[PDB]
């Protein structure tokens, strides 16, 4: 009858119902991967008696093109070409109800230099799915080809540290506190303190902002004061993590024109600014020459679980992407979670030209980095001089160690926090460079208590926090030991 | 005061020995070694003065020891350091660089306000040394 | 007037075997028909109404033309035309549009001419069978 | 065509059985009614003309009935709807209205383009009623 039911689709696949997400031409176990794909590996928990690979397969879909219910409209598109494949499922190791599951997607899926159409597509929807108990974006593989749209690291390890005149150690860096409370002037004292005793850096605090306790201007001015201060007394460039974090991103500019204008060379962002805020400010930094710190703000929240979340290995990528020169990426030894093995490939992440396969340190996908600069990680929280045998071993030559209580809970004072850091440091790499073996139990807090000998600040460091140590067990940990 | 320039600068000044064994780290890595001179010590003097060209192709410390103490001997006071490059892919810059020599009477520097609008000043690092005398000639 | 939309209309009217012709090279080339009614015949009417959905899973020019003429008895008096969709990359869009129903009588339009800035005017393309009569009931 | 404005214009006119019904609702959850005329059919005519005050401080569903049956027959052909207000805090609005009278024949709308820049078409939507016609006469 009726010329709507006469045009029906009758066809296998664009017939209207409900048809699983695998026979959509969402799963193909050989489809063999281009240059030009996004990967992405997903650890996936499928709810009690739904398919592994069903599972995997609905994750590519709903995450490219398709829906729960079949569609008359893939057929105006070269829907082929634009679906999404499930390619490989694993089981994870030591476990037979959490899956592995390799998703590549074509380039075309994606706006060019857009890190928020890339997550819009990758995590917009899918984790919240009924049919999967639990998903964690584990990596990605971003190829050459999307990565040359985006600017990568405004400045960079290697110019950031051209514009620092400094080479051949890690730098230095302390958080102000209290984190909330003090005013322009005294926040200008602190840094003006710390910097002075040897710090590289000191930055605001991720929560600092502007305040009743503080307007933002009075801390700005009153810290340029202190780094020039600093400056002028040691020779060396200096400066503070001005944090512009704002409501909105024309507060965000207002801010980061004012630490332009007045001389800064370095501005800090925290991650809650959110992906679209992050791109401008990084095109920003890199066309007013300034280094942009991200502070990693909120990342914890998605991050810690290893059932559930986006692993911080995806951050690494995205933030290094987006442009920002440093982001904290842990420190082992300190306050805040971080297994060995999953710090160094976020450090191999954020650092080198390119990775090879490595799954203990939680390197999926082989990957270039298209000549897109190197971004500095960061290690900062509760940590002090006394481990600093195991901060060099660990985290290498490109870093900030920050150490704001360790600096700052000095009993003689923040000069002397600063300096018995900075000693302890140069004293360390002195004798890695030299080939003793200063990552050994013995010989490394051996290096530091002869450097203490005709180092005050540093002795008393050693003596008030020798046996401190953050001796838990970790959450994100590798499914591949070493 | 000191000038803390360099890597090594709250260390005590490197005997020729210690430095000899920074040179041979830098070398065992394939890095290149220079030195250079200057008595600018201001914090932006970004060019110090090559002595002669880096030492690419060399295969034994006791060169670039040998090339130091030649420089120590015909350059007036002032700062010499020793930096190593990497050519590498991704690096292409300088990964070390510390002082070898600093003069003995360093007076360092003064903060220069000047008034910009409102509240904001406008800095210059001044150093005593060059505002008195000319390069060879200030300490 | 004779609307010029379509990409025959400037040769008489196609037969029923010259349309059945073109119908057959769309389909030989793999491409998907579709039906398309109209009574509002403004140049900027992106959308005419669908005779149904487009023949996916047709392989018959005879079925298509079927379509065409149940179209031709059950419309309103206006306009018929015939697309051929190319689902593939680089194309993705429709590739032949002409029209196959005309009305008897079609007034056409005038210019309509709103001062605007200087002497720029602003123009509004205004149909005769479309301000006069709603849609189902202009011609 | 069927003018869909109204919260219930999908489902056939309602009979004065359920016209009641839904006042009855309205009004056990405290809200006020009103009743409201007019033949200007555009989506953007807010102000349909009043047929009184609301009726506040009314408990009997009839009382509403009594004055929509005056409402008809005293009005002009064209549209009549009953409203629902809520004063409440956080509403202080409307939150129910529906269509119990539309004409026996409803023209509808033509769309007007004017171009404006580069592609940009400045849209109007143009009542054959209402400009055929003056308010009182256009159904
Ligand atoms: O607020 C804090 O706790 C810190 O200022 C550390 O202060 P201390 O150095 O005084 O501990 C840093 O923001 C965190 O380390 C950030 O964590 P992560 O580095 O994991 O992003
Ligand atoms: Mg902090």
């Amino acid at each position: 009858q009726s010329v709507s039911e006469r045009t029906r689709i009758k066809s296998d696949r664009y017939e209207s119902g409900v048809i699983p997400y695998a026979k959509m031409g969402y799963w193909d176990a050989s489809y063999t991967v281009k240059d030009t794909d996004v990967l992405a590996l997903f650890r996936i928990t499928p709810q009690p008696g739904v398919d592994p690979v069903e599972a995997a397969a609905a994750v590519a879909g709903e995450s490219s093109t398709a829906t729960w219910t079949v569609v008359w409209t893939d057929l105006l598109t070269a829907c082929e070409r634009y679906r999404a494949k499930a390619y490989r499922v694993d089981p994870v190791p030591n476990s037979a109800d959490v899956f592995f599951a390799f998703i590549a997607y074509e380039c075309d899926l994606f706006e060019e230099a857009s890190l928020a159409n890339l997550t819009a597509s990758i995590i917009g929807n899918v984790f919240g799915f009924k049919a999967v108990s639990a998903l964690r974006l584990e990596d990605m593989r971003i190829p050459h080809s999307y990565l040359x749209t985006f600017q990568g690291p405004a400045t960079g390890i290697i110019v950031e540290r051209e514009r620092l005149n400094k080479y051949g150690t890690p730098l230095l860096g302390a958080t102000v506190k209290p984190k909330l409370g003090l005013s322009g002037k005294n926040y200008g004292r602190v840094v003006y303190e710390g910097l002075k005793g040897g710090l590289d850096f000191l930055k605001d605090d991720e929560n600092i902002n502007s305040q009743p306790f503080m307007r933002w201007r009075e801390r700005f001015l009153n810290c340029m004061e202190g780094i020039n201060r600093a400056s002028a007394a040691t020779g060396e460039v200096k400066g503070s993590y001005l944090n512009i974090t704002a409501a909105t991103m024309e507060e965000v500019y207002k801010r980061a024109e004012y630490a332009k204008a007045v001389g800064s060379i370095v501005v800090m962002i925290d991650l809650v600014m959110g992906y679209t805020a992050i791109q401008s400010i990084a095109y920003w930094a890199r066309e007013n020459d300034m280094l942009l710190h991200l502070h990693r703000a909120g990342n914890s929240t998605y991050a810690r679980q290893k059932n559930h979340g986006i692993n911080f290995r995806v951050i690494c990528k995205w933030m290094r992407m987006s442009g920002v020169d440093h982001i904290h990426a842990g420190t082992v030894v300190g306050k805040l979670e971080g297994d060995p093995l999953m710090i160094k490939g976020f450090y191999d992440i954020l650092r080198l030209t390119e990775l090879e396969v490595n799954l203990p340190f939680g390197i999926f996908f082989e990957m270039d980095w298209a000549s897109l600069r190197r971004c500095m990680p960061v290690a900062s929280g509760g940590i002090h001089c006394g481990q600093m045998h195991q901060l060099i071993h660990y985290l290498g030559d490109d870093v900030v160690l920050q150490f704001g209580g360790g600096t700052i809970g000095h009993p003689d004072g923040i000069q002397a926090g600063a300096t018995a850091n900075r000693v302890a440091l140069e004293s360390m790499v002195l004798a890695r460079n030299e080939g003793v073996d200063y990552f050994d139990q013995q010989v490394g807090p051996q290096i530091l208590r002869d450097a203490a000998k005709t180092c005050g600040p540093l002795q008393t460091a050693l003596d008030l926090w020798k046996d401190i140590s953050f001796d838990y067990t970790s959450t994100d940990t590798a499914d591949f030991a070493e | 005061m000191r000038l803390t320039q360099g890597c090594f600068s709250f260390l005590p000044d490197l005997t020729d020995a210690q430095i000899e064994k920074q040179v041979a780290y830098a070398m065992a890595k394939g890095w290149a070694m220079n030195v250079e001179w200057t008595d600018d010590p201001h914090p932006r003097n970004n060019y110090w003065e090559l002595w002669g060209l880096p030492l690419f192709d060399i295969k034994d410390p006791a060169t670039v020891m040998f090339e130091l103490n030649e420089a120590r001997k015909s350059c007036a006071a002032g700062y010499i350091r020793i930096n190593a490059f990497d050519a590498s892919y991704g690096v292409e810059s300088c990964v070390m660089s510390f002082i070898t020599n600093r003069p003995t009477n360093e007076p360092g520097f003064y903060l220069d306000r000047t008034d910009g609008p409102g509240r904001q000043i406008v800095y210059s690092i001044k150093s005593y040394s060059v505002q008195a005398n000319p390069e060879g000639s200030r300490y």
